[PDB]
């Protein structure tokens, strides 16, 4: 349904941008937050974005590394890229949260918990 | 990476 929005939840963020996103996760978020909002670039599409490695230095220096995955949303369909697509997003950030996915730099999102909304 | 919105490369 249009008025039941697939996105009413604690990790789905109405406006950010790419930094602004990441912003939220390397300021206010930790290793393996995942929040997932709107996408600018790419309007009707929505992006995953999440917190990779640990700020400590034990994956990477430089505080933590925030990755942004696009998740393609056809006919209120979402799908990072692996595995089935839902038409809701619970499901799809569910669905990696079980099964990390790995970018080609060897980034690999390890979604474990929702950045909390703060408003 | 930074903002690019991730290659997710399932091998």
């Amino acid at each position: 349904g249009p008025m039941a929005d697939p996105t009413s939840e604690r990790w789905f963020h109405g406006h950010l941008s790419g930094k602004e996103a990441e912003k939220l996760l390397t300021e206010k978020g930790k290793h393996g937050s995942f929040l997932v909002r709107e996408s600018q670039s790419h309007p009707g599409d929505f992006v995953l974005s999440v917190r990779t490695g640990d700020d400590k230095g034990e994956s990477n220096d430089g505080k933590s590394k925030v990755t942004h995955v696009m998740i393609r949303c056809q006919e209120l369909k979402y799908d990072v890229g692996g595995g089935e697509r839902f038409d809701s997003l619970t499901d799809l950030v569910e669905h990696y949260k079980k099964n990390p996915m790995v970018e080609t730099l060897g980034t690999v999102l390890q979604l474990k918990q929702p950045l909390n909304t703060t408003r | 990476e930074q903002t690019e919105y991730a290659t997710i490369v399932f091998p």
